[PDB]
């Protein structure tokens, strides 16, 4: 749909849409930029992630509100709560499928540096995780496996190629721990991963500048916040 | 609990 | 688009969409309900107004962000800020035209009771006011006149048919005062209207129950807040 | 200044 707009104009409009809190527009601009076929820079990857995180975040919040109402209802409330929850769920699944499709065509296969490849594989794990949040039954099993596989490949690369304080490595470990706790019914694995990630980052903080220290410690605090809730 | 949040703007 | 859904199901889904903060959906459900052709109850009118107020509120906030950036730019930033501001502006105008079209086909003409007719004419003034916020030149003049005419007819009915503490009468006067101050370059008329509205409501508070007193005094505080900013 | 806000939900 964005095929007639210059790549650089799509990126500039994505930045404007972020400032205007127009995240659906932002995601459409960034989809158009990806579909130009060139690799994305560090900041362009961040724009892609912010746009879709906000779109799917609104959908997830709405799905949770509707699911809670539906669970309460089961007086006959009619089919409306279920029908509307299903509508939101289908829309959410479509956004996740769109993001996964961008990663598969062709962002991951062209990503050779650790920073880009880990970033995209973490996104792949995240969007399969959002699919898993709404999935049921055997569908849930294969979706869960797909999230786990993406996160595991990202973890393997990050441990070989990035320092333990790298913010992408830290955020990957945070989100994989949430996967273990909330999706995979593995709270002990979640706690172990968060603890080991925190401790290994702590021991590497001495190597960092003031600005990098702030970036890494911010994410470490999120690991600690989860550990406080889980223990 | 909490995953990485989006940055604010 | 909603022609196949029952009126009662559209209303229930609008209430669910409000809970889920899905205001675009809410507005589409309420448009479908209006297009069933029956008059709206008090609470259905409130659902219609809340839905569109939230949709157009997001657009207005985005338009203001983009307009401010555009005004700052006029280094050559390219056409992108203007182009994107224009896109948002056109979308905002389309929402306002949709609301105005519902009021004209056929909510106002079928509204005979003062509470419904004043409510719809206030909405008509409000959505012409939102059009005026983005209009330029001679277009602005006719749009301004249309807002003024709608508000004035609503004021005339409200003064004849409603007590001075009625919340719709109070909110009408509040918004017409904002029109005078922000759109019509008539700050003295805005201040006079807010003061007279406040004083006449104060003198009628003694007639109200505890719950009505809370409703009326909440809007009176908004009139006072504006007077504090304007004087 | 401020017009009537929408109700919260
Ligand atoms: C998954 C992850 C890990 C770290 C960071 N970060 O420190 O920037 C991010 N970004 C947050 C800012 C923006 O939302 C893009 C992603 C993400
Ligand atoms: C314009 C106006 C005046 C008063 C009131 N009110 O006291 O309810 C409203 N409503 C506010 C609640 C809901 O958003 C519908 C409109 C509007």
């Amino acid at each position: 749909a964005m095929g007639s707009m210059e790549r650089a104009s799509l990126i500039q409009k994505a930045k404007l849409a972020e400032q205007a809190e127009r995240y659906e527009d932002m995601a459409a601009f960034m989809k158009g930029a990806v579909e130009k076929g060139e690799e994305l820079s560090c900041e362009e990857r961040n724009l892609l992630s912010v746009a879709y995180k906000n779109v799917v975040g609104g959908q997830r919040a709405a799905w949770r509100v509707l699911s809670s109402i539906e669970q309460k209802s089961n007086e006959e409330k009619g089919p409306e709560v279920r029908e509307y929850r299903e509508k939101v769920e289908t829309e959410l699944q479509g956004v996740c499928d769109t993001v996964l499709g961008l990663l598969d065509s062709h962002l991951i296969k062209e990503a050779g540096d650790a920073e880009s490849r880990v970033f995209y594989l973490k996104m792949k794990g995240d969007y399969y995780r959002y699919l898993a949040e709404v999935a049921t039954g055997d569908d849930k099993k294969r979706i869960i496996d797909s999230a786990r596989s993406a996160y595991q490949e990202a973890m393997d690369i990050s441990k070989k190629e990035m320092p333990p304080t790298n913010p992408i490595r830290l955020g990957l470990a945070l989100n994989f721990s949430v996967f273990h706790y909330e999706i995979a019914n593995s709270p002990e694995e979640a706690i172990s991963l968060a603890k080991t990630t925190f401790d290994e980052a702590m021991a590497d903080l001495h190597t960092l500048s003031e600005d990098s220290y702030k970036d890494s410690t911010l994410i470490m605090q999120l690991l600690r916040d989860n550990l406080t809730l889980w223990t | 609990a909490g995953s990485i949040p989006g940055r604010r703007s």
